[PDB]
RNA sequence: ACCCACUCGGCACCUUACGAGAAAUCAAAGUCUUUGGGUUCUGGGGGGAGUAUGGUCGCAAGGCUGAAACUUAAAGGAAUUGACGGAAGGGCACCACCAGGAGUGGAGCCUGCGGCUUAAUUUGACUCAACACGGGGAAACUCACCAGGUCCAGACACAAUAAGGAUUGACAGAUUGAGAGCUCUUUCUUGAUUUUGUGGGUGGUGGUGCAUGGCCGUUCUUAGUUGGUGGAGUGAUUUGUCUGCUUAAUUGCGAUAACGAACGAGACCUUAACCUACUAAAUAGUGGUGCUAGCAUUUGCUGGUUAUCCACUUCUUAGAGGGACUAUCGGUUUCAAGCCGAUGGAAGUUUGAGGCAAUAACAGGUCUGUGAUGCCCUUAGACGUUCUGGGCCGCACGCGCGCUACACUGACGGAGCCAGCGAGUCUAACCUUGGCCGAGAGGUCUUGGUAAUCUUGUGAAACUCCGUCGUGCUGGGGAUAGAGCAUUGUAAUUAUUGCUCUUCAACGAGGAAUUCCUAGUAAGCGCAAGUCAUCAGCUUGCGUUGAUUACGUCCCUGCCCUUUGUACACACC
RNA sequence: GGGUCGUUAGCUCAGUUGGUAGAGCAGUUGACUUUUAAUCAAUUGGUCGCAGGUUCGAAUCCUGCACGACCCACCA
RNA sequence: AGCGCCGUGACGCAGUGGAAGCGCGCAGGGCUCAUAACCCUGAUGUCCUCGGAUCGAAACCGAGCGGCGCUACCA
RNA sequence: AAUAUGAAAA
């Protein structure tokens, strides 16, 4: 076949393997008490408070119930 | 050899686009034609649609109709009929 | 002059090979590695070259004598098997012709190829032996091409990263054709499966069909091909495998330094023709009797009705078998194989058509069928896989299969209206009956059928019968365009296809050329299957109607055998 | 010696009056074939032999020179 | 220096005031395995350029261009 | 009766 040449400049750069959140201890800051909850935790049965809901536009999202899970509280 | 030049193949484009009295039968009768038919079909030992068309200049269709009316008036005698040709005589007592 | 025998000397000849020879051949070309009767001349690879030069003869043309430089690996001789011949002999083929038929090539369109074009117009194939071919009738898929975007299904080993996390997925906004997080923003999710790298595999409708298997075609639809042991020859090789006659046949009868065999042909197998026979048959029928309908009115005729039953297998399906073996007769030839005519017979061309089909080969076609593969390339901004949209159809032209016609042997309308091969769904949706609705396509509600049971008697067309016509580019042809109506399909647009109305061009029997064809054959006429979701002008089959002319030839193109010539052997290109 | 004419791709030939280089051969590449040859397609190479007038600007117009090609060069 | 001539398809050459012909060559198509030849067809011409005259010219007459030929004798 | 030619190696 012909020698291949790309019209687009560059496209190999993938998303990173991970966000690199290091220790990921964003659970809560507490002074030797019961540390408790920083974010809320999902009410859906498929999670059962196993997940911290996200925040992208001041509304929250579940990465385990996943996709269109939307709360605005 | 076999492959011609592109200019020679342009002669495909240069090819360019260059490449290698009715009869007036009656079709409608008049008094004169009407007189003509009953005076002459006593002749014409053989009468059919084509013969009437050839020797009386009738437009074929009216030749067929005239044959039916010649049959109705009995001046004609059948030998055979068909949806595409009919054979007729002068109602001759000679044969 | 003959005849018979002999002799001497010639011109030769016939048979053999003791002998000679590389062989063809030779009574000399013998008496030759067992090499010596006498003597003259000539040659040392082929060309250069009988050239130059020097002589010499000649009126001249030229004759005699006669080099070298240089150049080259063969040149050449005799036989062998082929190939080939405008060589001969024999027998043959509608891929040959004759006598013809139908056509093509002339026009329009479908379709394939080339050329051109383009981002791509994917590609293999180019005399028979490529071009309605790759089962290739491509809207997405197919697809291999083009413009773009994903994904990895990169096995496994090791090294690195590394659960105070390897890695994965993310709604939404941007971006993108795109509810592809692909990538960016964002914070969540997942948790040893991975990721990165070194190796190493895996895929490829990527290249090579000239590196291969397999498959097919072709040589090659003709009758050809091979061993054993003998015979000839130093040997390649030859005979067997052939003079004649015959057969479709290397088929036989015969001949015979060959005998006996093997593949091929044949024999064979399937299908198509006869079966009042065996076996039968609510998935085929028929008749009779019941019940019923109509006319007759009737006694007879034509129908409907399987739980009305009974009988039967003629037609229909079959299983096993019979039959054909040129049977018999008359002619004709080693008088054999065989052939010709007639008789009978369902059939007397191998009874018809196919299947299978040998030795050897092509540098035929295919790695785009193959998880069959060698080698090369590539392997993650892959030539892998997949998604969106084009393309395979693009049009100045050339070519090849064809489908329409150019009309009265018709066109049209209304009747009669009769086949065969075959195919079809069930847990998935086929073949569809009947009813209803709509001009139509089609829509609608059900029905039978896993099928001799229902589609389906596939009630096909051509055909016939009765009417409109009119000799006219006309009601022939319906290409070409518009508008509209449905179907298949996620999607039709570069109109899938069907229908309605309108448009109505070329086409006047086709130039040089050229294809096919000997009887249910050509041809006309459609039907089924194939591919298929829809679509046929395509092929594979089937049936309806159904000719003319042959019954021969080697004149063109070719084939097989024998003889022959050859300076050909990648073989008359 | 004078008058005239012409010199452009590696080569050859057109050009054209004042807007810019065309054709063939050659060379490179690809197609083609087993590979070449041939053929085809594309590309390369051209300050137009050196100094002017301006048609804005010359390859072509014009004056020089360096090549060359022609024509003419006492006299009785 | 003077005078005369020619110029027409790619090539050679015709041809008259109503407009372009011949042969060759080219092109298609067939035959051929392919080429040649052969068979059936087809095209292609600012008639050197410009202007004028004419109803219209290749032709007529001017301009130009290119290519030719003749004259060049008496001393 | 006319019927010429078919590149180089393999």
């Amino acid at each position: 076949r012909k020698k291949k040449v790309y019209t687009t400049p560059k496209k190999i750069k993938h998303k990173h393997k991970a966000v690199k959140l290091a220790v990921l201890s964003y659970y809560k800051v507490d002074a030797e008490g019961k540390v408790t909850k920083l974010r809320r935790e999902c009410s859906n049965p498929t999670c059962g408070a196993g997940v911290f809901l996200a925040n992208h536009k001041d509304r929250l999202y579940c990465g385990k119930c996943h996709s269109v899970y939307k709360v605005n509280a | 050899l076999s492959k011609a030049a592109k200019a020679a193949a342009a002669l495909a484009g240069g090819k360019k686009s260059k490449k290698k009295d009715r009869a007036q039968h009656a079709v409608i009768l008049d008094q004169e034609k009407y007189d003509r038919i009953l005076k002459e079909v006593p002749t014409y030992r053989y009468v059919s649609v084509s013969v009437l068309v050839d020797r009386l200049k009738i437009g074929g269709s009216l030749a067929r109709i005239a044959l039916r009316h010649l049959e109705k008036e009995g001046i004609i005698k059948p030998i055979s009929k068909h949806s595409k040709q009919a054979i007729y005589t002068r109602a001759t007592a000679s044969e």
